[PDB]
């Protein structure tokens, strides 16, 4: 079964590709729709493998120098290996000698086609974590912020080196340890300075410091201060909004770790209780009359800080990932703080958005602290600085790669001169990582001569991402995958059959949101659309112009159904949420693996009726019933809708009868499994408990040329069906 | 043979001292400064407050053009009355204000003449009539004395207050109690001579002593502190944290103040968090390996704070070197040769860069002085460290080469001093006259945007300002000239006040009645201050020149006018210039006019400022030092000895002698020195026993060492800064310094030289 | 105050 191989190599190699066999030829994957990609997970969980201490074993020639794998033939009775990606004959190290095809090194079995290294580096550095905190804000938050760092301060290794700033009006650079006196460095909100500057204001040599110290060592003092934080002085005159110098803050801190400790693993985390309203950086006025921009208003090009503003933070991004340092913002406020400038910092350094209403709200506190989460062993599951590197086949080209990265433009016989989203590269520096990250690697079949040797067997790729691990030990973590090759005009079957629909549909989304960004508008939903159409004429069993014999092979029958909720999801149609808003959910959707993507591009509802256990039912308003209760799980948000019926039986009073069991457990069924959700993932979903005619059932019914318009599933499939079939 | 300075003093002190001077008669010549008298107010201002180059002015241009005697004023606004002398009033005119002419708007003194049954006073100074007030109306009596007189101040005395009315104060609301910010260089050159621990452990003794007035139980004076080395560490000290916090700006150039409550607090209710910091301070940079500070930032900074807590200060920074870190009003080492005659020497006098004079500028615009105690160890370049402390009213303390076991006392001495001095607040004083004549000029630590008003930041008890008057039309003999100086300030208290101080003198169309009425000692202090703005400006000898050219105009004038018929081969000097030539000729001999062979460029700038600064008192002894022989004192049954001529020739082998000029100390000691002397002072047998280098203060003696401490201090009583001791052995030791001061001996020409060399310019005025 | 010069 397809499905099990799907599902196999996911959970083996963290890796799911478009189509599980490749066309031997460029052309007829060019007329083959769907891209040959892959959603690719560096650090997939997998406690059933071994770390095996020792170095990898690569490749002698330069520029191959792939990693000794599975597929490598192996001639043990002359000590010779030869890499599957260039021939080259290469030779063992020593150590290997008892080498024998009854006892061979781990790297070769199949079952390790995906394993972990660990690198003898040498300096062995400690986490660093930066915190830089907003001081404008209502006592309640500040207060609640302050004991949400103070968890965290604790849960960190004694051997990492922790650091504090504070700003508002001014930015201050507390100097910790120093004892009975309590000192800091303080700065204009008002403007910029290099790494250097401050290496040379504050003092310090070039590349343990007074500003960034052990939390073995500085625990007392740093909770102390912390503890003793208030909100910053300086008073706010009536229909102004506080002088709070984000930009100048997050500049001064990603300058403070630049010139202390470069190319070493380290979170710079902000936290902010509203916009930037002192520059650059400078998110919005600070006078409340004007209202922070919008979708609307940076459209009518009526937004003179968002260009500024973003150019500002994009800089800083590129800085600190180029620094080897990730940016973490942690924004809570009634109001936008000004994401959408500052996204590209926690997007290009792997780092963390997190959005919320006050830092005093469960919703908060409980995220912040699963970002310390630890694995079995009592180690953060964060990984850092990050390289990845990826060698293909000869008859493979790397087009790009769309997802948190920042691009190491290292050139090679497996960059392709077609670049999509992040590309002309084969290495990507991802400077914050888990174990859930994943990317989209686009691919680009090479033979281009159409008719030419199909033989080889099969194609393959490898992906090398070394890494910092949280215990501070150096890794490398290997993947070669192998599918077959196949001859489209004598294969198209086998071709069609390893279509991976789910996969496919999210590849599609990443490179639809990654243009939606880009200078491109609407033509995104025409171009989206333009491919629906294409594929199901490829692969799809119909007469010409008889859209009522239009009919899917089980393998694509949902793609058209998820591009459907895909084209109007929040994901493409921003005009409904804030710019911040929107930012935030491109913001996971890009990140997130195959299984969280689908739930975020089309929600799953689950009903629960007396008559039968919780069973999946459509996305569709027939699926709301009176004597039925939904619950609604898009990614973002777990909703329980009650139906009329239920509303009633709810609203009178029933479940606390005796006689009533049941309907209680009914009631509580749906409230439990939500319960499961609100711990396990991680940006934790808002909750929302409605009803029939309830203040917000609006949630659950909104979620319930061009192609067409905001019309049913159903008309869509129709106009689909005819134009695929002309 | 010449009437020399101290037979003219002692003259005076005879047919004068012990009596009392009654201010009633118009243009009446007071006593000299160097003559205790006691003072009863009575209708003019007491000399004390002011004097005048002569008390009986020129009635035309054209005459005063004659006589060339420049026509000034000496005036310390706040000078320290006698405890046995009466106090001024406090004059309330309430709502309104006080009255005043609303022509020229001088305000209600005994010089308006109420008529008409006293319904309208006519105003003494322009003649316009005025219409007393309802309020303020009073029947006059007999000649018009008003049935008021002697019973309100403002009418029957020359000196009091006025409680000033809310449109007296800046944005017409009241003004807040001054604040004083401490600010310590604590670089090393600081940390290793120990001043900084010194500074700081004793300012938490004196940080008490810090003035309040007597109607009020603390004082209303805030305190802020700060240290620095090309970057400023503030301090947080509110009256609620157990413990200090810092925050250091290194932003020097855009320099900024990052706090505002925390920072100028009440040093009663912040107590143990102060000491708690100034325990700290000196441990804190102890360590500090920094040598190079910034300067105007420092300024810059304490002014910014003051702005902020929208209220005048008073800065009082410590400082140690030359500041050459980068950033505005960074100093160089641009001691250059350029002078003698370089036309150009002027430069080395004036400020480096541009920032000075502009930060000087936004300190007066606030209400911000700076008081500047130096510590110097090299070139410091004073013509630019001292400019706006100069400018802002401070005051400048220079401690050259500090020592511990030596200086700690004299500083400390003028750091209690300073604290403790009676001081006013974001002034400005005016110099109203009558019809005819008006103050054109100004010299004294004040800056000036018109040419009306001089603007002090802060003015104290010790600063005077000199006032220079010229011709507008005609004077009256009848009249006479009239002047009324007025300061309006800010109490330490908050209270926006008015100083007046009203004078009548004479006026005359005859020449003898102008000199008759000089004074010799406030000339000089004009010629003096007039010629140390000029080196400015102009080449030092072309101030010389003219200084000289004046000195022989007045006495050529006076001899072809005055003076009764005497043979060629005399020169005639009236009584009221009978020692000017001796005094002009120690001014011309002065280092500040004089030139490079010794002398640093930061001693002739520093003492080029002390002066400006000087009133009567000060400037008499600065220029004339009194030198006491100790050698012939009577034991215990003394009061001071009688002063000798500044001349080698007064001084004896077997002598001791004391020289002071207000500033320093020397105690001189020939070598056939009596051992007896030697013993019951210097606690050593022998002459050869003494060692120079140490001139600490020696107790012990029962009958000498006694009488002799006993004298220094009466010296040093009514002096403002507290003298450096230098204890010279006679044959060739340090003693060269001392000669110096020897003003009436060669050292320029001798005082017989330059009387000489008057003669001769006073004759090719051929008359 | 008179003073011959001889
Ligand atoms: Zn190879
Ligand atoms: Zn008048």
């Amino acid at each position: 079964t397809y499905l099990e191989f799907i599902q196999q190599n996911e959970e083996r190699d963290g890796v799911r590709f478009s189509w599980n066999v490749w066309p031997s030829s460029r052309l007829e994957a060019t007329r083959m729709v769907v891209p040959v990609a892959a959603l690719f997970t560096p650090l997939k969980e997998r406690p059933d493998l071994p770390p095996i201490q020792y170095e990898p074993v690569l490749c002698s020639r330069t520029t191959c120098r792939a990693v000794l794998n599975p597929l490598c033939q192996v001639d043990y009775r002359a000590k010779l290996w030869a890499c599957n990606f260039c021939y080259q004959r290469n030779q063992f190290p020593p150590s290997y000698a008892g080498i024998s095809e009854l006892n061979q090194p781990a790297e070769l079995l199949p079952q390790f086609s995906s394993i972990e290294y660990v690198v003898l580096r040498g300096p062995q550095m400690p986490l660093i974590f930066l915190y830089v905190v907003d001081t404008c804000m209502e006592d309640e938050d500040l207060q609640a912020l302050k004991e949400s760092m103070q968890m965290s301060l604790s849960l960190l290794p004694p051997t990492a080196l922790v650091g504090l700033i504070t700003f508002g009006r001014m930015v201050q650079v507390h100097e910790l340890g120093c004892e009975g006196i309590s000192k800091s460095y303080v700065f204009r909100g008002t403007k910029d300075l290099s790494a250097k500057q401050l290496q040379e204001m504050l003092g310090l040599s070039k590349v343990s410091n007074r500003f960034l110290q052990p939390v073995q060592k500085i625990d007392m003092n740093l909770t102390d201060l912390l503890g003793e934080l208030q909100r910053d002085p300086w008073p706010v005159p009536q229909g102004k909004r506080p002088l709070r110098s984000s930009g100048v803050a997050l500049s001064i801190a990603v300058g403070l770790l630049e010139c202390t400790f470069p190319n070493t693993g380290a979170r710079i985390m902000m936290f902010i209780g509203g916009p930037a309203t002192q520059g650059p950086g400078m998110v919005v006025g600070d006078e409340l009359k004007t209202p922070i921009r919008s979708w609307h208003d940076i459209d009518k090009d009526n937004a003179k800080y968002v260009k500024k503003g973003t150019k500002h933070f994009e800089a800083l991004a590129n800085r600190a990932a180029t620094t080897g340092h990730v940016i973490d913002i942690y924004a809570c406020a009634l109001d936008q703080t000004g994401l959408l400038e500052m996204k590209c910092c926690p997007n290009l350094t792997g780092g963390y958005m997190v959005m919320g209403d006050s830092f005093n709200t469960s919703l908060f506190k409980q995220t912040f602290q699963r970002v310390f989460t630890k694995d079995m062993h009592g180690q953060f599951k964060m990984g850092f600085g990050g390289t990845l590197e990826i060698k293909t086949s000869r008859e493979i080209k790397i087009s790009g790669a769309i997802g948190p990265c920042v691009s190491l433009n290292s050139k090679g016989p497996c960059v392709s001169e077609n670049e999509i989203g992040t590309g002309g590269t084969c290495q990507w520096k991802i400077c914050g990582l888990s174990p859930t990250t994943t990317l989209a690697i686009y691919f680009e079949v090479v033979n281009q001569h159409n008719a030419p040797i199909p033989q080889g067997g099969r194609g393959a790729i490898q992906f090398v991402t070394q890494y910092q691990h949280s215990s501070g030990q150096r890794r490398i973590r290997v993947t070669t995958i192998a599918r077959n090759w196949a001859d489209a005009q004598t294969q198209i079957q086998n071709i069609a059959a390893s279509f991976d629909q789910e996969a496919a549909a999210i590849l599609m989304a990443r490179l639809a949101i990654y243009r939606a960004e880009t200078e491109e508008g609407p033509d995104v939903l025409r171009w989206l659309d333009r491919q629906l159409i294409r594929l199901c004429q490829k692969f799809g069993e119909y007469h010409k112009d008889d859209p009522s014999s239009f009919r899917f092979s089980e393998t694509f029958s949902l793609y058209p159904q998820f591009m459907f909720h895909l084209r109007r999801s929040s994901f493409l149609q921003v005009f409904n949420n804030s710019p911040d808003e929107s930012s935030y959910y491109r913001h996971h959707f890009m990140r997130q693996d195959l299984t969280q993507s689908l739930i975020m591009i089309q929600p799953i509802l689950y009903a629960y009726s007396f008559s039968g256990p919780p069973e999946p039912v459509l996305l569709d308003s027939s699926s709301i019933l009176a004597d039925r209760i939904l619950l609604m799980d898009t990614f973002f948000q777990i909703l329980i809708y009650h139906g009329e019926t239920i509303a009633q039986w709810r609203k009178s009073g029933y479940q606390d009868m005796p006689e009533y069991e049941n309907f209680r457990h009914l009631l509580q069924a749906p409230v439990d499994d939500a319960q499961e959700i609100l711990h396990s993932r991680f940006p934790m979903p808002r909750y929302i408990d409605t009803e029939h005619g309830g203040s917000q059932a609006r949630f659950l019914l909104s979620k319930v040329p061009i192609l067409t318009d905001d019309v049913s599933l159903q008309v869509f499939m129709d106009h689909l069906k005819k134009l695929a079939v002309s | 043979a010449m009437g020399s300075p101290i037979q003219v003093i002692e003259n005076d002190r005879a047919s004068r001292g012990g009596q009392v001077y009654a201010t009633n008669t118009r243009g009446q010549i007071p006593p000299l400064v160097t003559t205790d008298c006691m003072i009863q107010d009575q209708g003019n201002a007491s000399p004390r407050f002011i004097r005048c180059t002569t008390y009986c002015f020129p009635c035309t241009s054209d005459m005063a053009k004659q006589a060339q005697i420049p026509l000034a004023a000496v005036i310390k606004p706040f000078a320290t009355i006698p405890s046995n002398e009466s106090p001024l009033y406090l004059v309330n005119h309430g709502e309104s204000g006080p009255v005043r002419c609303n022509r020229c708007k001088a305000y209600m003194c005994p010089f308006m003449q109420f008529i008409e049954g006293g319904r309208r006073y006519q105003c003494g100074f322009c003649n316009c009539v005025n219409d007393v007030p309802p309020f303020y109306f009073q029947h006059l009596d007999h000649i018009g004395r008003r049935l008021d007189h002697y019973e309100k101040p403002e009418l029957s005395l020359g000196s009091y207050e006025y409680v000033a009315t809310l449109d007296y104060c800046r944005k017409s609301k009241p003004p807040n109690p001054p604040a004083f910010i401490f600010m310590i260089d604590v670089s090393y050159s600081n940390i290793k001579n120990g001043l900084v621990k010194l500074i700081c452990e004793e300012l938490k003794t004196m940080l008490e002593k810090i003035p309040k007035e007597e109607q009020e139980e603390t004082s209303a004076i805030r305190v802020g502190f700060i240290t620095y080395n090309k970057v400023l560490h503030f301090f947080n000290v509110k009256s609620n944290l157990a413990q200090p916090q810092m925050m250091v700006v290194t932003d020097v150039g855009e320099v900024f103040v990052p706090l505002l409550d925390g920072f100028l607090v009440n040093y009663q209710e912040s107590q143990s968090v102060i000491h708690n910091l100034l325990d700290q301070i000196p441990d804190m940079f102890a360590d500090s390996n920094e040598n190079e500070t910034v300067f105007a930032p420092v300024i810059q900074a304490g002014m910014e704070a003051l702005k902020a807590a929208d209220c005048p200060g008073k800065l009082f920074i410590f400082h140690s070197s030359l500041p050459t870190a980068e950033a505005p009003g960074k100093l160089k080492n641009r001691d250059d040769k350029k002078l003698v005659n370089t036309d150009k020497e002027k430069i080395l006098f004036q400020p480096q860069t541009n920032v000075y004079d502009s930060l000087a500028k936004d300190c007066v615009a606030h209400g911000c002085s700076v008081t500047l105690f130096l510590f110097p160890s090299q070139y410091v370049d004073v013509a630019s460290l001292g400019l706006v402390p100069q400018l802002t009213g401070g005051t400048l303390y220079k401690y050259n080469n500090f020592q511990m076991h030596l200086d700690r006392q004299q500083f400390l001495n003028d750091l209690r001093n300073d604290i403790e001095k009676k001081i006013g607040f974001d002034a400005i004083m005016r110099v109203r006259t009558s019809t005819g004549f008006r103050a054109t000029d100004f010299f004294g630590g004040i800056l000036m945007n018109n040419t009306t008003d001089v603007e002090m930041a802060a003015i104290d008890c010790d600063k005077a300002v000199t006032v220079e008057f010229k011709h507008d039309d005609k004077l009256s003999e009848d009249s006479g000239a009239l002047i009324q100086c007025a300061v309006l300030y800010t109490t330490i208290s908050g209270q926006r006040r008015l100083r007046i101080h009203n004078l009548g003198l004479n006026c005359s169309s005859q020449l003898a009645d102008l000199y008759k009425s000089c004074e010799t000692d406030a000339l000089i202090n004009f010629f003096a201050k007039s010629a140390f703005k000029a080196v400015l400006h102009q080449p030092l000898k072309v101030i010389r020149e003219i200084l000289v050219n004046q000195t022989a105009h007045m006495l050529a004038c006076y001899r072809k006018n005055c003076a009764s018929p005497s043979a060629a081969s005399q020169l005639i000097l009236p009584d009221s210039m009978k020692v000017l030539p001796v005094y002009m000729n120690c001014l011309l001999k002065n280092c500040v006019l004089l030139s490079r062979p010794e002398i640093s460029t930061d001693e002739r700038a520093y003492q080029r400022q002390l002066v400006m600064t000087m009133g009567v008192a000060d400037s008499q002894l600065f220029f004339y030092p009194q030198l006491l022989p100790i050698h012939t004192l009577d034991v215990k049954s003394t009061m001071l000895p009688a002063a000798v001529r500044c001349s080698e020739s007064r001084l004896s082998e077997e002598g001791i002698f004391l020289l002071a000029n207000g500033l320093h100390m020397f105690l001189w000691l020939g070598v056939s020195s009596p051992p007896e002397l030697i013993q019951g002072i210097f606690n050593v047998p022998s002459f050869a026993h003494i060692n120079t280098d140490m001139t600490l203060l020696p107790e012990v003696g029962n009958p000498y060492s006694q009488q002799l401490r006993m004298i220094m201090g009466i010296i040093q009583q009514k002096r403002p800064y507290s003298m450096k001791l230098t204890i010279v052995k006679q044959r060739e030791q340090p003693e060269m310094v001392f000669r110096q001061f020897l003003v009436e001996d060669k050292g320029g020409s001798s005082y017989v030289d330059f009387l000489c060399c008057v003669h001769k310019e006073i004759c090719q005025l051929l008359n | 105050t008179t003073i011959p010069m001889d």
